RNA sequence: UCUAAGGGUCGGGUAGUGAGGGCCUUGGUCAGACGUAGACGGCCUUGGUGUCGCUUGCUACAAUUAACGAUCAACUUAGAACUGGUACGGACAAGGGGAAUCUGACUGUCUAAUUAAAACAUAGCAUUGCGAUGGUCAGAAAGUGAUGUUGACGCAAUGUGAUUUC
RNA sequence: GCUUGUGACGGCCCGUGAAAAUCCACAGGAAGGAAUAGUUUUCAUGCCAGGUCGUACUGAUAACCGCAGCAGGUCUCCAAG
RNA sequence: GAUGGGGAAGCUCCGUUUCAAAGGCCUGAUUUUAUGCAGGCCACCAUCGAAAGGGAAUCCGGUUAAGAUUCCGGAACCUGGAUAUGGAUUCUUCACGGUAACGUAACUGAAUGUGGAGACGUCGGCGCGAGCCCUGGGAGGAGUUAUCUUUUCUUCUUAAC
């Protein structure tokens, strides 16, 4: 394999990926809510 | 070092593998024994 | 600036008579006596916290599952794995020499 | 720089105890709260625990040895001492 | 060069540590789904109980039961050994496509316990089928 | 001398430093030749003899600890086992030191 | 006092040999500084545990109602 | 826990028994720190802890070996027969069976003289500088007794004298 | 009344290709139970808030001026004018200082209610004894108890009491 | 910022700073356990039960001790601008 | 501080594990002697002594002339016991996944050995959390208003689990 070559994310490029991280995320749990939302006319 | 020197005769020692002669016998595994 | 007192009838802050101030849903502060923190259990052989173990004080283990309180490893709650990777090269180092070992003896007691 | 002179590490005693009892006390402090290298790691990590015990901050090594230094010179000689006669046996 | 197929190893890290496998296939190399140089190994997760003379059909029967298990292992966490075990039996069954079905695993699996029975019942390889005690 | 054809070795041939490098060479079939500080612990001495006895693989035991053979090796560094993977010029391989 | 989220669960649940008292409160809240919205909680009250399920969607609350056991006694409020 | 060797048997007076050291504790009272060392019991399947004084070079984790053909090595005892000329031990037995008694305090050791024909006897020099003979199967552990250079330090404080002698059962502060 | 100084968080691009997420202004098909109304919602966009953009892959000075800008907040320091005083640490709070001699080294200590030291203790200093069939003691004597979980860098008794110099 | 709890560290010792009840785990493997049938109460749920004694009030220039309802003494917790 | 012992004219004394027959457990058709228990396993000595040490588990709201973490209402938890259903598991009988650190809803276990927790000094700064303190907007109530002050005070809370 490659060496490590060290290199450095910084601060600011770690916020904005926790932030897309945390947008995402958020999202996916509102599809959960859709779904929990829609089979109640399926069970009813 | 002589700690070293201590654990060496307990645990396995290359020296006496090599003084015990069939050296290609046990690399290819000839000899064994089951205690216990 | 409202001013709580112990719950309990010792008035000493000893180790084991802690409080916090809490707020309630009547709006008053309120003395709330804490327990004594858990300890994290330590490896049998290094002495280091063992990793995936619940913290619990020791009569909380009783209650919770045995998941909580093992990992899928032999030594699975005792050892932290760095010694148990130790225990299983030396017992196959020490196999390994027994049988060098009586391979020697036996060809020296016939050539001696 | 230096802070202080002469007095060193004895610096907390102040005026006090006198200044030959004070000296006496330096040399042996020096060694106590001095920092050894590992016979075991080969690291400048041991410390002393207890007059007699000194540990190894990495390697978790803990050793005996003198009270204020983690050998003496009676300890190495009697090593060494050792060491030649039990090579004398075995010859 | 001595990682090879047949050679008998020593699971040292993992769930499985401190039994014994044999490398079905090493890949020095490695590959994409693990980029490290590995090896597909089979071994036996319960050792068949040790029997005496005295044991009765039935318990000798019951007490030659054994587990086996497929896994890829990382070179650093084997302790290879001298010792040699024929893995033709189930070259063939042990490969890269079983392991990414647990079906297939699990059919892979049965090939590989009955040939470690019948090594066993026939008397070889005592030791590999002998249990480490760490 | 030893630390001088060592020398010649490090300047010369090829070598990994470390007990990582080591077995991996080891286990890939490069090694000829392994030096093993005297201060090594025992448990590693004896993994690295039993893993040279398959590799077939010289080793010998250096005179001194981490820090002497680090220093002649020629590193500012402590240095436990080193493996000799060439030693074009050198003949540390055949002499019996 | 546990919160549940899968309705076929909640049912089963209400359908349970030890349930018999359900409770069905109504919250008005806001949804995202929006308009004031409607919020339905069913408790269940087990024996060790009260369940409660949280619906935002007065039509499926209502729905659900109807879809209750008539046995279960319900207090409304 | 008293600070004695390990009870006289069959494998110590003919073989040796190899114990590993676990830790080395300091004992309130005394100078020189303590050594755990754990054993196997040769009868019953269960380990046996042992106390004894460590010398300076022993370690965790050593293995330590008991007995008439054990190494003539630092924490290694040995019947005072079984070693040779010249050789400093500590915790030496004055006779056999009683555990260690000579040269048990830090910086302290025996020095060996000469043996005996007609019988198993030893000459030794002790710490004072007296010259003793004992019998020659009375056990030594190898070295000089850790913690050497203590009283070189003066106190400088009645505060560090107080503390010192509050633990053991010198009167303090002295009357008379 | 001013002046100067001392910080935090966010900020990289369009020249350039094409897709991805969401109430998609308006416009298009399928399509939801209850009390003239009917949301939400299971599907899509080349658009919109040369075709702005919130996202990756990338060529192109990525910044050797981010040497700067947007935004947020605390109380400290230094200095300079002006200005009233019979006063400015305005009440409170808050060392008198120095020159020689005697004494004890010091920290410490006991006289509960007329006597707190020049006496007691103290680390240091020296001497003396003891290797277990022993030393020190308690005890009239003992199958004598302790020190003793003790071993000369230990145990104990003496006498002097820091240290240096003369 | 104050009070407090806590974490990772550093300093000090010729001073190195309790025990037991109790709970858990590991190693081991006497054994037991399934096919038109078993196992697992260290997963979830469901059922039953929890005795004896203290519990008011003060806690001090009015609740105790000094012959008092004494200008004295007596342990501790909370602590606004 | 008893017992076992030993002292003492004796009231009682010494000692706290010994110079004690100091008590539990497993198997059995022990194949013949015909209605009498056989074969084995393991070692240690009472008890008392803490309402500040160790230690199973409860909170909030309300209620009285005087009760309150104890009553009332709601919501929990601990311990012991009996047990059933679901889940899990099993024809590879006692689970799979992850290179690994390890994960999970489970995922049998007698003797015997071992490890962890209980379980631990003091001081210093540094970081973090909680309550309090200070403070902005807004929604209420009260005060001041001779003149001025988008003002001064106050409510805006959230337990165990
Ligand atoms: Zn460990
Ligand atoms: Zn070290």
């Amino acid at each position: 394999n490659k060496p490590v070559k060290n290199k450095k994310k910084t601060k600011y490029q770690r916020n904005k990926a926790k932030r897309h991280e945390e947008k995402v995320k958020l999202q996916q749990e509102l599809k959960e809510l859709r779904q929990r939302v829609k089979d109640l006319e399926e069970v009813i | 070092i002589e700690a070293a020197s201590l654990g060496k005769e307990s645990l396995f020692n290359l020296k006496t593998a090599e003084k015990t002669g069939i050296l290609n016998d046990l690399a290819k595994g000839k000899k064994r024994m089951i205690f216990t | 600036a409202q001013r709580v007192t112990f719950r309990r009838r010792n008035p000493y802050n000893t180790r084991s008579n802690k409080i916090k101030v809490v707020k309630t849903p009547g709006g008053i502060l309120r003395a709330q006596h804490v327990k004594k923190l858990a300890t994290r259990p330590k490896c049998g052989d290094c002495g280091s916290a063992l990793q995936g173990i619940s913290t619990l004080r020791p009569r909380q283990y009783a209650t919770v599952s045995k998941t909580h309180k093992t990992v899928s490893r032999a030594y699975g709650g005792s050892r932290c794995a760095n010694c148990v990777k130790e225990r299983i090269i030396r017992a196959f180092l020490i196999e390994e020499q027994k049988i060098v070992k009586k391979v020697v003896k036996e060809q020296t007691e016939a050539a001696k | 720089a230096k802070r202080t002179k002469k007095v060193g590490i004895t610096g907390k005693y102040g005026v006090r105890y006198g200044s030959s009892l004070r000296r006496q006390v330096k040399k042996l402090e020096i060694q106590q709260h001095a920092r050894y290298d590992c016979s075991f790691c080969g690291k400048k990590t041991v410390k002393r625990g207890a007059a007699g015990i000194w540990t190894c901050s990495c390697c978790k090594k803990t050793v005996a040895g003198g009270a204020y230094t983690v050998s003496t010179a009676a300890a190495a000689t009697v090593r060494s001492t050792i060491r030649r006669l039990r090579e004398m046996v075995e010859a | 060069k001595f990682l090879k197929a047949g050679k008998v190893a020593v699971v040292v890290r993992g769930r499985y540590a401190g039994k014994k496998v044999v490398i079905v296939k090493p890949h020095d190399e490695g590959s994409k789904s693990h980029p490290f140089g590995h090896a597909l190994v089979a071994g036996i997760e319960r050792y068949p109980l040790k029997v005496t003379k005295k044991h009765g059909a039935k318990k000798v029967a019951k007490r030659t039961k054994i587990k086996p298990f497929i896994k890829v292992v990382n070179y650093n966490h084997l302790l290879p050994t001298r010792y040699t075990l024929d893995v033709e039996a189930f070259k063939s069954v042990v490969s890269t496509e079983t392991f990414e079905q647990p079906s297939q695993r699990e059919e892979a699996k049965k090939v590989v316990k009955k040939a470690f029975e019948e090594r066993h019942q026939a008397g070889k390889n005592q030791w590999f089928f002998s249990k480490l005690r760490f | 001398s030893i630390n001088q054809k060592l020398a010649l070795v490090i300047k010369s041939g090829k070598y990994t430093l470390g007990y990582k490098s080591t077995v991996k060479s080891l286990r890939q079939g490069k090694s000829k030749l392994i030096i093993i500080a005297a201060n090594t612990p025992v448990l590693r001495k004896s993994e690295l003899e039993y893993y040279a006895m398959l590799s077939k693989t010289k080793v010998y035991y250096f005179q001194g600890g981490n820090n002497e053979l680090g220093t002649a090796v020629g590193k500012l560094f402590r240095v436990g086992v080193v493996s000799i993977l060439e030693a074009g010029d050198s003949d540390i391989l055949t002499t019996l030191a | 006092a546990r919160e549940i989220t899968d309705i076929k669960q909640f049912l089963e649940l209400t359908r349970r040999a030890d349930v018999k008292t359900a409770t069905v409160k109504i919250n008005k809240k806001l949804n995202k500084a929006g308009k004031p919205f409607r919020q339905t909680k069913f408790k269940v009250r087990g024996s060790s545990s009260l369940y409660t399920l949280v619906i935002n969607d007065a039509g499926k609350a209502k729905k659900l109602i109807q879809s209750l056991p008539p046995t279960l006694k319900v207090n409304r409020l | 826990g008293a600070a004695k060797l390990r009870t006289l048997d069959y494998a110590e007076r003919h073989g040796y028994i190899r114990g590993i050291v676990k830790q080395i504790v300091h004992d309130s009272g005394r100078g020189a720190p303590l050594a755990k060392v754990v054993f196997r019991d040769p009868y019953k399947y269960r380990l046996r802890e042992e106390i004894f004084i460590a010398n300076e070079g022993v370690h965790t984790g050593q293995f330590i070996y008991a007995g008439k053909k054990a190494s003539l090595n630092v924490g290694n005892v040995l019947p005072l027969g079984s070693v040779p000329e010249g050789t400093i031990v500590s915790n030496v037995e004055e006779k056999p069976g009683d555990r260690g008694a000579l040269a048990r305090a830090s910086g302290n050791y025996v020095i060996i003289i000469g043996h005996n024909p007609d019988e198993n006897k030893t000459r030794v020099r002790l710490p004072s500088g007296a010259k003793k003979v004992i019998s020659s199967d009375a056990r030594g552990v190898i070295g000089v007794i850790a913690g050497g250079g203590r009283v070189d330090k003066p106190l400088l404080k009645a505060g560090r004298a107080f503390h010192k002698y509050r633990l053991k059962r010198n009167s303090w502060p002295k009357t008379r």
